[PDB]
């Protein structure tokens, strides 16, 4: 991560034992569970890429999915290349034009990566661009490791209405689909694959049930 | 699109 | 959450791995008990509406209740925009009258809601109110959840008196009846589904006994 | 809880997840046992009103003493309005002098309860005086809760003097006993209770052994 | 009401 | 405990959430091992008497024992009260020259014990007066507690040399014998409590055989 | 009296 | 480690309680699983090699490998002495030009090694050469005590493919083979040692699949 | 231990209920296994001998190791006295120089070990050097304790040849063999005590094989 | 190579 | 004496 | 020699 000193200036202060460690653990006791991506973002909040780097590395296991992430970190650094213009060099008093490799957290050193994050002409959040590259790369996994699909989520007969809805919203989050397609999948495919009883009751309803009213209404059905 | 329910 | 800097400043601080942690753990452990609700305050107290919503989101499971918390701050939202009247545009050196997108965490950056927060003109709580709005869904949830109804809990032959009067008073709570109805429950509801020989034993003091004397008097019977 | 900040004004502190969480294993893990009222006192030692109820808020069980604790409350509440003046209005510069649902931690902010506790014309303790109250619907309860009484505390044939005598002393502090009674029963009801050799051994002495004397007397009795 | 005994 | 402010003030600081239950935890586990003492000390170095007695309060079992360490106390604070002169009395503006009761810490605040503990005239450790009081009545208790004496604590046949040793030493410690009696024990009651074949080896050494020299000897005896 | 055997 | 005061001076602080502990728990459950290496950097992350050797040190077991550390440290710092000129003795105000028993942490004392470190005219990075000397030994360790090697890690006929994956990368990384042969590996040796069923399915895919295209088509398989 | 205030003065702080713990533990859990040594150094450096001997008092069981360690404290302590020429007696305004009942931490306060600690005239390291008689006196313990033999750890017909490494090399740490005697038993005794099968593969190697080349050849042997 | 997948 | 093996 | 095989 980073702190300030007296005078204006910014070190590399270290991560901690406790951060890297609930990131391991996340990743691991959830089995990147969609909830692994806001526990990173936040045991990384006001870190930088190398230590977002070590947290990931530290992870031991779910290799495969590592370097999912790791093709998918490369992938966006070479859009950051592409779009970027690679300006006329600089001299050695200014630091390099951050590119992909240096974000990425990999070419580059900490104390560069803390310099751009803080140099007054254009403060550049590498960290935070970096995270976000990752993001994408551990939600493509959590869908990966999807155990089922919402479609599929269906009531079972003894099963309860919320667990059946708990799994079917679940599944929603971590397939991450469209937006309107899941007004959709919510207010037809789960009065759908609902046990008919408790889909009869919701159906008694109305139209557009809201989801306390569903909830409610086929509590003992 | 996200597994963030709350928020951006 | 939010710290200050010489200068009269204020930064986003993040929030920690031990309290984002503590609230997965209460609302899961606990299973939306009613004590989530301040547990979830206390642990956000000093905390800006970005991270109130990385808490709620980190939570995986009992997802049902996570929609419903959404779907009442979205409403709580529509209220303030609603209610409040979206002055003539400000210029780019000032910040946007805040809105329920904004404050509910989702539009805005976590440095306009501090800087909100802390802005002089009208200091805002924007933190408060989302985490209001929730504590609203939280406590739909918990009553939604409730496993009982208090009109149900009613004292089992060998079960003892305060035993049953514990479950009593916790529904009351999570039902959340209005103060006056309480009062009408405690006094009459609680003699009447409490077993004959305790019930006599509560008749036998009199009218209007107070807690501590039924408690002490039905103790052993 | 309360913390100063340069220029010597002072703010409000939120209260922590290791305190709420200890006190409320410290009420349930010891069921109310006697030492939930310093384990109390010294977990909101420097807190505000605000937090020392959110604390008694968080448990959500034995929630028939959290009633008992609020009767208490209210009733030394009333007594504060009873003795106090209300004096004349005072004006909106100055803050409301404090009353009963202020203390108790209802009616008032947790500004306004850290304002009159840092207030230089009359600084008060709202927070120690609430936490006060409490002590005394906890104690209470201990006594509510007490599992048997001092005088049916009596050595088993087989069970050791010692621990028969732990049970008298714990049950003494409990059942909180006038302190001139306390000496009464620790050197009458004791080799009263206790199996008839061992109260020989005790007698044996000659009296008013002290404890020392007795415990060591009775060592392999 | 609410899940708030104490306080406000 | 106390903290020193700007200006060359001190304040009343809390005692923490983490030692009044270590200390609770050290008397249970440990059952007043001789151990105790030493670890209430330094959980109590930097405390005042307030806190002393509410960690030893918060200890809610072995309430035998915490009578005695309260006998002991009222003992010291007579003696104190006899020694000291209770000078002519002093003005309002000065303290009360610290009584037995004070430093005890029931009749006296917690201001008025940090106010002596850093008065210019004469800085008074109450905190530190009253810890040792109380290690004589933690002391006693550990030898009325102690499961055996060094006179019977000697070598099973197969039993080690070092187990039976380990007993040995430690209930020298505990049962606190006078140094120059510890040194006749340790040289003669160990040769003369172990088994006779160990027995031999020792005094195949020689005379006044060091521990190291008997412990490596009878190894494998 | 009370819980606090020793103190106040 | 190191810390600053005013002045700016430089001073030891020393490393803490749970870092040497977690480190010994890495090397020890992980058994020098690859993660060891940046478990080992993180945790000291600001630290000198004087805490670092602690580290090592305090680890008991798995004493084979840590030997096979110390020799690769000798080894470096036996480099380090054969490349550096050794130049003319420097007088008593200055300090010893570093040299390899230095910065592996045994001749020198840790004020020298922090000297050096914030020495105006070259801070070194003493630490951190010492440092990277043992993830070289470290690795030798890992790829010593990697269980399989990735030729034989190959798809069981009930073994699901994601799992022979994960074996197959992370033996990869211990067994440390050159990047350019990774990719070779990962492209012809993933399609060679699958189950032929998963193997055709990949097959049918076509040329070069990405893992995200491999791991979703035999999921099922 | 000690800290610094403003003006340049020194205080004592006191020793933590994380650390006397860890260190009770380290010598219980591995039953001063060579390791007490350095994380006893790392848990108390920058402390001062008052808490060195309370962590060492606070353990409460292998008694015997503890009274070699207090015989090895008082031996050393006597060398201090024997080699010093306790010069001609100073003033009361300077304090007495160091003798070894105050290093070993008895007859001298906690004040003056700092005093001399940060003496202007000549900071003695009192903390260090007390610690220092005390590694000599546990790593006595560790040999004195040491199950084995190194002569008779020899590789059993299944055991595999890195476990029984593992234990040679713990075992000649432990038994503090001298380091020329040290290289002979690792390239003589380790290819003689190990299974002939495996001893003829270290043969087959050459002269003088490396660890990595051991352990590496006779994997799987 | 190493066994850091991400960075340097 | 004491519990106190190591000090006063 | 020592327990200690890193360091002095
Ligand atoms: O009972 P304690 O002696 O306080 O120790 C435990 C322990 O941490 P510490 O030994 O550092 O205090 C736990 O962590 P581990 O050591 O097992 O890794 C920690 O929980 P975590 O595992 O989540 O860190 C937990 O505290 P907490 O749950 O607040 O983190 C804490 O005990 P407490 O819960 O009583 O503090
Ligand atoms: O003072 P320590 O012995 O180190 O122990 C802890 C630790 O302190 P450090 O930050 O210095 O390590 C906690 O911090 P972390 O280890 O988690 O970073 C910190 O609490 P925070 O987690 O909130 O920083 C807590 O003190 P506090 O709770 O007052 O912040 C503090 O002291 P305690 O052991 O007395 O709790």
């Amino acid at each position: 991560p980073v702190q300030q000193t007296g005078g204006g200036n910014y070190i590399h202060v270290p991560l901690s034992p406790r951060t890297l460690n609930a990131w391991v653990k996340l990743v691991e006791d959830k089995k990147f569970g969609a909830e692994v991506v806001p526990g990173f973002q936040a045991l990384s909040e006001g870190c930088t890429p190398y230590d977002i780097n070590q947290m990931l590395n530290c992870v031991g296991d779910h290799q495969a999915a590592m370097q999912i992430i790791r093709e998918i970190i490369n992938d966006e650094a070479a859009d950051w290349d592409a779009q970027h213009p690679i300006p006329g060099p600089l001299p050695a008093g200014q630091l390099r034009d951050p590119r992909g490799s240096d974000i990425a957290g990999t070419t580059s050193t900490v104390e560069e990566q803390i310099q751009w994050m803080y140099r007054p002409q254009n403060p550049v959040p590498v960290g935070n661009i970096y995270r976000r590259w990752i993001q994408i790369g551990l939600q493509k996994c959590v869908r990966m490791y999807n155990p089922t699909n919402i479609l599929d989520v269906k009531q079972g007969p003894k099963e309860p209405f919320q667990s059946y809805v708990d799994r079917f919203y679940k599944s929603l989050r971590a397939e991450q689909t469209d937006p309107a397609v899941k007004n959709w999948m919510t207010q037809t495919l789960l009065i759908q694959n609902a046990n008919p009883d408790c889909k009869l009751v919701l159906k008694g309803l109305g139209m557009n049930p809201t989801l306390e009213e569903m909830l409610t209404a086929c509590q003992g059905v | 699109s996200g597994v963030f329910t709350f928020g951006a």
